[PDB]
């Protein structure tokens, strides 16, 4: 049973409870093992959006045009 | 010529208010642009659009 405590997902395994934080490593691994037929039935796309791409491993950095340095102190950036 | 109607006429106290036209008239063909969105700046004090 999975809940969210802030920015983290905590899973309590029903005792075969075992409460522990689901590491994003294991969530990413289990998302990467989902078959194409499985996640294409969940609404995802094989080419444009696979579920394992919802996990961030490389951040795109916008260029300075996106975030300009509008220095108005006439000397201090 | 005499006006066919008689006019209500007399002294009355009037105030001059702070809203004058010369403080409000503003036109802009081209001028300064906003640094981020490259769109015209805001306000007649900055020659805006």
């Amino acid at each position: 049973t999975i809940r969210k405590d802030g920015l983290k997902l905590v899973g309590s395994w029903k005792k075969d409870p075992e409460l522990r934080v689901l590491s994003t490593e294991e969530i990413l691994n289990i998302f990467k093992h989902i078959s194409v037929k499985d996640f294409t039935s969940l609404g995802f796309n094989e080419v444009f959006s696979r579920p394992e791409w919802m996990i961030l491993t490389c951040l795109p950095v916008p260029p300075p045009p996106v975030r300009p340095s509008i220095s108005f102190n006439e000397s201090q950036r | 010529k005499k006006l066919m109607a008689q006019i209500f006429f007399g002294p009355t106290y009037y105030q001059r208010l702070r809203h004058m036209v010369d403080d409000k008239i503003h036109a802009r063909a081209r001028g300064p642009m906003q640094v981020l969105t490259r769109q015209p700046v805001e306000g007649r004090s900055r020659d805006g659009g």
